[PDB]
């Protein structure tokens, strides 16, 4: 960590959230595809209250009737510092305006996000035949190719409290504890640049990546 | 997801968009068979799974001599004697929760307290 | 352990330690030598804390000074009660010329 | 001698009791998972730690 | 504006690393502009509505008098920061002719994401003008401040000749550093330049190795 | 190279500027003892 923020447990938690690669596969309980004939009211009875805020907030005349729902895990919102808004805005910016996305609130008993593909104005006599397969292909690249937060090639980050020896102001060497982030996987060029860490003390087990990033000495 | 097959040639049915009614209808790709979908759900994919944990429960599961016996209370018929086993799904991240099969009424009950 | 002051009392030197122990209080050039030696020791401490960040004191080094000190104590029968014949300037200059005599490379140019 | 063997047997028995308690907590799904490892890995780590400290 | 603050912090750290790079190369960069804070960074290098601009970020440096005494063969240096993510052929051509018309022997181009190969091929220019391209992501963190990276000091021609004479060495008998090493790119090493590397030693306190650039 | 080339008289460093150690090495001592003992064993 940063030397002025070495003992801050919550700041190390923020760094762990900032560097650990979290995708939708680690958070989603299930992925389902439904047929809702109109994008005004859903046919599923459990998310009636979810749609009726977001549909009233707003386009819908050029949306596909196929709906992609993802149900997420409450515990996955707990171990990883994630909320519905961050995931929703990340999915929105990955797919731009080509996929209209709404999400349930964090206080809802069911963590449901809903997605619809916007259709063009051109007539398509054969695209709707494979529209289910296209939505399945969108759902496939949705699960693993979307990084919610963190940098790539980082499997998981664990948090140790090591005991370094620091010169005391009286002159002695005291065993000052420090919160240290151990990591699985190496992305040393990217992990070094994030704020809140000490980039002068970052060490990597892979000395090959040290030479490529820091130098031969 | 309840896969459905054609009643004429026994091939599986696939959803079709129609502009006459805008409803969900399942179509056979072989003999042009049409039928009405009983559910809007056309595809489901679970990343965490809760089926297969009780796989292998049969009418004579208690005839297995290798299965351990417990003295737990069956909450359907109040019988002490029963067999038990762990979750049968072989995922690395599965829990160690025990499933108990009563040998008097063949009822499955778990030792999970988080669920209960 | 290291600071010797001939002008104050907080880090003064006991006159019983050496023969010329009474007349060196209030000296100036000897105090200059002590200030130079203590400044070199402080620079050594800072350099060692820069090199060994963990502050480890025990490191592998060539010549066991402690054994040589003990051999001199037992060879010449140091009673640690009689005042010493050593003068402080002699000690400082002897340590300095010993440092100049520790030769690993015998070249006569600036790089070597 | 006999008292030491009784004390050793008591140590092994109390470690087996701790292992049984951890097993009951895991089988009731009341055992939380340590960070970076699964439920079964944490259970195995706890059991191995208890048995090793019993032997020591 | 949450991403914009993150990019502004990255650009400010890259500017500090560039200033430290230019100061370590021997050019005159004062200390107070090295530790220019982020609030003064946004007060000068950012516009009214918030986007940091890079055209007036580009600056000019001159070697110190000590560096003239040691290296009496280099003059000024020009450091340019780019705006567009992909640098085209035309912007690179304008940069190299701006270097040519102001008589700069060294030019540091700090691009954003990538250099097109059509513009990368003319990065070699007329001698003695040298062009160095640096990516902004690789310059967020100064590598020289890392505890593993020891002190690299570029040797002059007479220092290199004396080093080869006193150890009775050839060029090939020296330890090597490649001309893609991050410290070599930080110091702007050309082929055949020797750096004295001063490092901490657990057996002798200080140790001075030497590496020639290949 | 730069200070010495081929097999001229510049191969021989003059005595006034010898930079090697003035102490006999263990390998030097071993080979001097071996050579002298071999000569003495041959009269
Ligand atoms: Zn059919
Ligand atoms: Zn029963």
């Amino acid at each position: 960590l940063e030397p002025g923020h070495a003992a801050d447990q919550e700041q190390a938690k923020l760094i762990r959230s900032a560097i650990e690669h979290t995708t939708l596969k680690s958070v989603t309980i299930a992925s389902e595809i439904y047929y809702d004939p109109d994008p005004r009211s859903t046919v599923i009875p459990e998310d009636e209250e979810i749609i009726q805020l977001h549909f009233s907030l707003l386009s819908f005349d050029q949306q596909s009737p196929w709906l992609l729902r993802l149900e997420l895990d409450r515990a996955a919102m707990n171990d990883k510092d994630l909320t519905m808004g961050q995931v929703g805005e990340r999915i929105k910016q990955t797919f731009k305006n080509d996929l209209f996305v709404i999400w349930s609130e964090d206080n809802d008993e069911k963590l449901i996000i809903r997605c619809r593909v916007v259709r063009p104005k051109s007539l398509d006599a054969e695209t709707e035949a494979e529209e289910d397969h296209m939505l399945k292909k969108i759902e496939n690249t949705m699960l693993e190719n979307i990084t919610l937060r963190g940098v790539e090639n980082i499997e998981r980050v664990v948090m140790m409290k090591y005991d370094r020896k620091v010169p005391s102001p009286t002159g002695e060497y005291v065993k000052e504890p420090e919160w240290v982030l151990e990591t699985d996987g190496v992305n040393l060029s990217e992990v070094m640049t994030v704020p809140g860490i000490d980039p002068t003390r970052i060490y990597t087990n892979s000395f090959i990546d040290i030479m490529e990033v820091l130098g031969i000495e | 997801t309840t896969f459905r097959f054609c009643r004429d040639c026994n091939n599986m049915l696939y959803p079709r968009e129609d502009k006459e009614n805008n409803r969900l209808l399942f179509e056979c790709r072989t003999c042009s068979y049409v039928e009405e979908a009983g559910s809007p759900l056309v595809y489901r994919h679970e990343l965490i799974t809760n089926i297969g944990e009780t796989a292998g429960v049969v009418q004579d599961i208690g005839s297995d001599p290798t299965l351990p016996r417990s003295d737990r209370e069956c909450p359907k018929c109040h019988s002490r004697e029963n067999v038990f086993f762990q979750s049968q799904q072989r995922r690395k991240d599965t829990s160690m929760v025990l499933f108990f099969v009563c040998l008097s009424c063949s009822h499955i009950f778990t030792s999970d307290q988080k669920n209960k | 352990r290291y600071r010797v002051d001939l002008l104050n009392t907080d880090h003064t030197l006991d006159p019983s330690l050496l023969e010329s122990g009474s007349e060196i209080l209030g000296d100036l050039k000897l105090q200059v030598l002590l200030d130079e030696e203590y400044k070199q020791l402080v620079k050594d401490r800072k350099f060692l804390r820069e090199v060994f960040v963990d502050g480890e004191a025990n490191w592998p080094l060539p010549v066991n000074i402690r054994r040589i000190i003990q051999n001199a104590q037992q060879t010449f029968h140091i009673d640690h009660t009689k005042p010493s014949d050593l003068t402080i300037k002699d000690i400082v200059l002897g340590v300095k010329d010993l440092q100049e005599n520790l030769l690993v490379l015998r070249g006569k140019n600036e790089i070597i | 001698d006999g008292p030491t063997m009784r004390e050793i047997t008591e140590t092994i028995a109390e470690a087996k009791k701790k292992v049984l308690d951890v097993t009951k907590e895991a089988q009731a799904n009341l055992l939380t998972a340590k960070h970076g490892m699964t439920l079964r890995e944490s259970f195995e780590d706890n059991v191995v730690r208890f048995l090793n400290e019993a032997r020591d | 504006d949450q991403e914009n603050e993150r990019n502004i912090s990255r650009l400010w750290r890259a500017f500090r690393t560039v200033k430290e790079m230019v100061k370590d190369r021997g050019y005159f960069i004062t200390q107070e502009e090295v530790e220019l804070p982020l609030e003064d960074f946004k007060a000068k290098y950012c516009d009214s509505m918030g986007r940091p601009q890079r055209k007036m970020m580009s600056f000019q440096a001159n070697p110190t008098e000590e560096s003239i005494s040691k290296f009496p063969d280099m003059g000024s240096l020009w450091v340019e920061f780019c705006d567009e993510p992909s640098v085209g052929v035309k912007t690179m051509k304008t940069f190299v002719i701006h270097i040519q018309e102001k008589n700069f022997q060294t030019g540091i181009f700090v691009y954003q994401n990538n250099i097109t190969p059509s513009a990368m091929k003319l990065v070699p220019s007329i001698p003695p003008a040298t062009i160095e391209t640096f990516n902004e992501a690789a310059l967020v963190v100064n590598i020289t401040h890392h505890e593993l990276v020891p002190k690299h000091i570029r040797l002059s021609s007479d220092e290199k000749r004396e080093l080869l004479k006193r150890y009775r060495l050839k060029e090939s008998q020296l330890p090597r550093i490649q001309r893609a090493d991050p410290v070599a790119l930080y110091l702007g090493l050309k082929r055949g330049e020797v750096v004295k590397i001063i490092r901490k030693s657990e057996t002798s306190g200080r140790y001075a190795s030497y590496r020639i650039c290949m | 190279e730069q200070i010495r080339r081929k097999t001229l008289k510049e191969k021989a460093i003059p005595k006034d500027q010898r930079a090697t150690t003035p102490y006999m090495t263990k390998y030097e001592r071993a080979r001097i003892l071996g050579t002298r003992a071999l000569q003495i064993s041959m009269n």
